[PDB]
């Protein structure tokens, strides 16, 4: 009965891959799934996954300049998901 | 090609409340040290061949030069008061206090070598020597330059709500005055060597304020990780080699007014002699209260690089505006009492004994370069100060001396009363500061658009 991991930011990349450093005020029960896609709607989704107050990580960002959109995921109390939040800002 | 310092003005919403006000107490402790200074100029006047500045103000060459490098941590430790461990932030602090004691022993060493103003080419005020008890202000007061980098690495760790220095560097000066004279001739004290022993006095107090770092692992949680300040990591361990490309660009860019140092003292020695060596009760009164101005931002450099840690990109570099233009309020609204007033009977014979009976051809640049610059490096205690951007901000300054080289022999060549004359493209050298800098400060607050890569969040 809540909302998301409620910050956003991707400051820079390493214009191949990318640092994604967002909110995690503690955890909850604890867990983050992070989505992994362009916004093409083609090239399938993929999965990063992290622990503690750590949504504050960095992708393996394979492909070049192409628009990339990417969500993090709370997981709590209920082994379900508190909410998600996403931004799309690519290379 | 009409504007290329992009969206200039904007650095504004309702920021009337950018309160960098304990960031003046970063440089009101610095009038506190600024003013030991004269109390042994007009304190070692007990000796009259103790004009003494003759070494003490040519010691403070490799002070304020290596000084730069050190006060170049102001980013680091403010910027990692955007992370958490003041002991990793501090294992710098330590690794720099290793610098500030390592480079500190080069002041301490390049000073040894130093002592050979046994040399000549042009007039007195730079050659003539007979009895030099400067001999020993060279040592008794250059054997300190080690504990004096630490004694500064101090406020290079006052980058996070301490003005615990304004505290000390006053109950510091006051300790010296007493002390100071004891050595010029004193009590039970080592009472003889006097014109260098104002220097063993001064330098004595460096080591005292050197341990006003120690006694301020005191009022809350630590900045003490003084384990073996040791290094080795790659070829040579950084967090130290990192300090490097913040250091370099700075002292070497403090070697701006390090040649506006041998600009200022190479136009008293033509037939300039008399009133052209009063362009120095003038430009002495530049530094004097230019310092609390100027260094509002060399204290604002916190509030900016600090608040990029706490990732408020330009919720900082757009106070790097209303901090820029706020002492910039009296940057002009007290550049007024600089072209206006004089060295009247409000000047006696102090910091440079030359007052009653000389021309006011000296306030004619206490406006020229004066506000047109006032801020024009508090633009850098905000570029470096914010960013790496002393990188070649270094080459901000390769200009203000190579943009003002020719306005060197352009007082000497003049059209009128060209006493503020070689203050030509050395107030245009020095107002192509109004550009290049605050240029990468709209390259550069326009940076934290590229950087603030997720504009905001939800609820
Ligand atoms: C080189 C040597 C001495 C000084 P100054 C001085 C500074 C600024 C403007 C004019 C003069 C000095 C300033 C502040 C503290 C100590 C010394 C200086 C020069 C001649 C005689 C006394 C002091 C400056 C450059």
């Amino acid at each position: 009965v809540s909302s998301v991991p409620t910050k956003l930011e991707v400051v820079a990349a390493t214009p191949t891959s990318l640092l994604i450093s967002w909110d995690a005020r503690g955890e909850y029960v604890v867990y983050y799934r992070i989505t992994y896609g362009e916004t093409g709607g083609n090239s399938p989704v993929q999965e990063f996954t992290v622990p503690g107050s750590s949504s504050t990580a960095t992708i393996s960002g394979l492909s070049p300049g192409v628009d990339y959109t990417i969500t993090v995921y709370a997981r709590s109390y209920y082994w379900g998901w508190y909410s998600p939040i996403s931004i799309n800002y690519r290379t | 090609l009409d504007r290329f310092s992009f969206s200039v003005f904007l650095k504004e919403i309702r920021l009337l409340t950018a309160l960098a006000l304990p960031m003046l107490l970063a440089q009101v402790a610095q009038v506190g040290i600024g003013f030991v200074d004269t109390v042994m100029a007009g304190g070692a006047g007990k000796e009259d061949l103790a004009a003494v500045a003759l070494g003490s103000s040519a010691f403070a060459t490799v002070y304020i030069t290596f000084m730069g490098i050190m006060a170049a941590l102001n980013p680091m430790i403010a910027q990692l008061y955007g992370a958490g461990k003041t002991g990793e932030a501090g294992e710098t602090g330590r690794q720099g206090i290793w610098f500030g004691l390592i480079l500190g022993i080069f002041g301490m060493i390049l000073m040894w070598a130093a002592i050979t103003p046994f040399r000549n080419w042009l007039t007195l005020s730079d050659y003539v020597e007979g009895t030099m008890a400067q001999y020993m202000l060279f040592t008794s007061l250059a054997m300190p330059a080690a504990m004096v980098h630490r004694a500064l690495h101090a406020y290079a760790s006052s980058l996070n709500r301490p003005r615990l220095i304004m505290l000390v560097s006053f109950a510091a000066f006051v300790l010296n005055v007493p002390l100071n004279y004891i050595f010029v001739y004193g009590k039970f004290g080592m009472p003889a060597l006097g014109g260098a022993g104002c220097g063993v006095a001064t330098m004595a107090v460096f080591w005292f304020s050197a341990l006003a770092l120690w006694i301020y692992i005191a009022k809350e949680k630590f900045f003490r990780p003084f384990g073996l300040t040791a290094k080795f990591g790659k070829p040579d361990w950084a967090v130290f080699k990192q300090i490097w490309k913040i250091g370099a660009p700075i002292g070497l860019s403090y070697f701006l007014e390090a040649s506006a140092f041998s600009f200022i003292v190479f136009l008293i020695a033509p037939f300039g002699e008399d009133y052209v060596a009063a362009q120095q009760v003038g430009i002495s009164l530049s530094g004097i209260l230019y310092m609390i101005p100027q260094s509002v931002g060399s204290a604002g450099t916190v509030r900016i690089g600090f608040s990029l840690g706490r990732r408020e990109f330009s919720r900082a570099r757009y106070i790097s505006g209303v901090s820029l233009v706020s002492g910039w309020v009296l940057a002009v609204i007290t550049v007024l009492s600089l072209v206006l007033f004089r060295s009247p009977l409000a000047s006696m014979y102090n910091d440079d004994p030359a007052v009653l009976s000389i021309a006011s051809t000296v306030l004619l640049f206490a406006g020229l370069f004066q506000p047109a610059d006032f801020t024009q490096c508090i633009a850098s205690y905000a570029l470096r100060g914010y960013k790496v951007t002393k990188v070649p901000m270094f080459i901000h300054a390769a200009a203000f001396w190579g943009c003002g080289l020719l306005p060197g022999y352009l007082l000497a060549y003049r059209f009128d009363m060209g006493i503020y004359g070689f203050w030509t493209a050395l107030i245009a050298s020095l107002t192509i500061a109004a550009v290049a800098l605050v240029w990468c400060l709209e390259k550069y607050s326009m940076e934290l658009v590229k950087s603030h890569k997720a504009v905001s969040s939800g609820l």
